[PDB]
């Protein structure tokens, strides 16, 4: 994946809480997000086939 | 007789003013690290946390005070007389 940069968006905002921290969840979330991705992805093609 | 007296009224009412002031600066420290990181995380949150801190530092600077009273009572008005 590319990291982009969009915006700080809000201005000062509240923390966010991680537990245990950010990087443990970020490392546990990517994978997720791949397959999260490959699903749809094969759900599209899916309603494609039948169009 | 009087000169020893008071020379140990000195003494501890010295002690009392150092406890009490070695208790209510920390013991503010403590509290006042709990506020500025609760109003650091979120500032919209400073309203609603000077109800416990003020709590907290009410029963502190208590203590200092009990203890200012006695050091009068020890320098002032000694006990032992
Ligand atoms: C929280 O208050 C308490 N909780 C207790 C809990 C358990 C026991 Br067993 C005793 C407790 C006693 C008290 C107070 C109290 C209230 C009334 C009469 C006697 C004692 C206190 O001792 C608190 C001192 N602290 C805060 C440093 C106190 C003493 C002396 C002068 C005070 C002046 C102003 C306020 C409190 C004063």
């Amino acid at each position: 994946m590319v990291v982009e940069y969009v915006e700080e968006d809000i201005g000062p905002r509240t923390l966010y809480s991680f537990e245990p921290d950010a990087t443990m969840l970020f490392e546990s979330l990517l994978p997720r997000y791949l397959t999260t991705r490959v699903y749809a992805a094969l759900l599209e093609s899916a309603a494609s086939e039948l169009a | 007789m009087d000169p020893t007296i008071a020379a140990g009224a000195l003494i501890g009412g010295g002690l009392i003013m150092a406890g009490g002031a070695i208790g209510a600066g920390i013991g503010d420290g403590v509290a006042g690290n709990a506020l500025i990181s609760g109003v650091a995380r979120q500032p919209e949150a400073q309203g609603r946390l000077f109800t416990p801190f003020f709590i907290t530092v009410g029963l502190v600077e208590a203590a200092y005070f009990i203890n200012l009273a006695f050091m009068a009572l020890f320098v002032f008005a000694t006990p032992v007389k």
